[PDB]
């Protein structure tokens, strides 16, 4: 369902990383498979060549945490007006306090040791169920 | 302006805007103007209050969003509070 | 510009915001509405320094880029009982436990 259209009409885009994370851009190909692209360090920008009707999302490259692009989940290049590129501003969402705590705990504890933590079973599951692009695609669908 | 009082297990009294506290569905239920938390100490509940302020300020803003900071030493207890408070 | 504060006395902590251009006295009026004690029975402090009513929060060092939503700045508070003012006393928050082994 979620897949790029094969339009063939060029569209130039600036990916602008306004987050403190290393960013992984992900292009959804014509069969809906996620294809990873080169990463962007915190605060950097890249001018790239994409196409009208193509679909992109953006993740923390190390943890796969979800990020926003122009305040939403998905970015679709549009028609360039007067030769100007489209800006894709990548930012942190406001995470729930729970998800933010899970991020920090996942960054300190090796996955084998999640079970050694003194917490209710359901939080062991929450830690182990770490962010992943496929799961989000199956949701969005 | 309407405030409410949130009391930690060690007796610290945190006074925050009612609107901010309603970030938590659990607190909403405990109110529906003071709530005592027998399992949440002040080094955790102070951070919870700072999260309310951060969320209200930055929800629906184009102004670049900073990372919410959490010291390693408090991360596990904070996780437990967030899960109880559903926030 | 908004500044984000914790006003602290003994085991009381108020979370609120104010304008950088607002005055110390105007902050006492805010404390008056919450804790029901008039400005003339309040002393406000930045660390050990007594703040003057007519100064702005910005002049006293509370700026929008240091007094942040996720990390608010602290303003001390002392009350007058009858004749004289109590000393400034702020109770510390509890101490975190030792890091578990798997988190080291
Ligand atoms: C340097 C860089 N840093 C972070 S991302 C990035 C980067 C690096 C290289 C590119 C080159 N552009 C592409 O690959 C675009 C992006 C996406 O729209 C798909 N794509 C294509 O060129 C694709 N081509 C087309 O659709 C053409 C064939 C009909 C029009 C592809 C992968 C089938 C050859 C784009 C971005």
């Amino acid at each position: 369902v979620l897949r790029s259209v094969n339009s063939r009409e060029p569209s130039q885009v600036i990916f602008c990383n306004r987050s403190p994370r290393v960013v992984l851009p992900v292009w959804l190909n014509f069969d809906g498979e996620p294809q990873p692209y080169p990463t962007l360090p915190p605060g950097t920008g890249r001018r790239i060549h994409s196409y009208r009707g193509h679909l992109w999302l953006f993740r923390d490259a190390g943890t796969h945490d979800g990020l926003l692009v122009n305040q939403t989940e998905l970015f679709v290049p549009s028609l360039n007006v007067d030769g100007q590129p489209i800006f894709a501003n990548i930012t942190l969402p406001v995470y729930t306090l729970k998800e933010r705590c899970l991020q920090v705990v996942r960054s300190l504890v090796k996955p084998e040791n999640y079970r050694r933590l003194d917490i209710v079973r359901s939080l062991y599951e929450d830690l182990e169920d770490h962010p992943n692009v496929q799961k989000d695609l199956e949701r969005l669908t | 302006m309407m405030y409410v009082k949130l009391i930690s297990s060690d007796g610290h009294e945190f006074i925050v805007k009612r609107e901010h506290a309603l970030t938590s569905g659990t607190i909403k239920a405990m109110l529906s103007n003071e709530v005592n938390f027998r399992e949440i100490p002040s080094h955790v509940l102070s951070k919870v209050c700072m999260y309310f302020t951060y969320k209200v300020r930055y929800t629906n803003s184009s102004t670049e969003i900073p990372e919410f900071p959490i010291a390693p030493e408090i991360a596990l207890e904070l996780l437990m509070a967030a899960n109880f408070l559903d926030c | 510009m908004d500044v984000f504060l914790m006003i602290r006395r003994h085991k009381t902590t108020i979370f609120t915001d104010a304008k950088e251009s607002s005055t110390v006295f105007e902050l006492k009026r805010i404390v008056e509405g919450i804790l029901k004690r008039p400005p003339d029975e309040q002393r406000l402090y930045k660390d050990d320094q007594l703040l003057d009513d007519g100064k702005t929060l910005g002049e006293c060092g509370f700026t929008s880029q240091t007094a942040r939503p996720q990390a608010p700045a602290t303003v001390g508070l002392a009350f007058r009982a009858d004749d004289t003012f109590e000393a400034l006393c702020i109770e510390p928050f509890s101490s975190p436990p030792e890091l578990p082994d798997v988190m080291k």
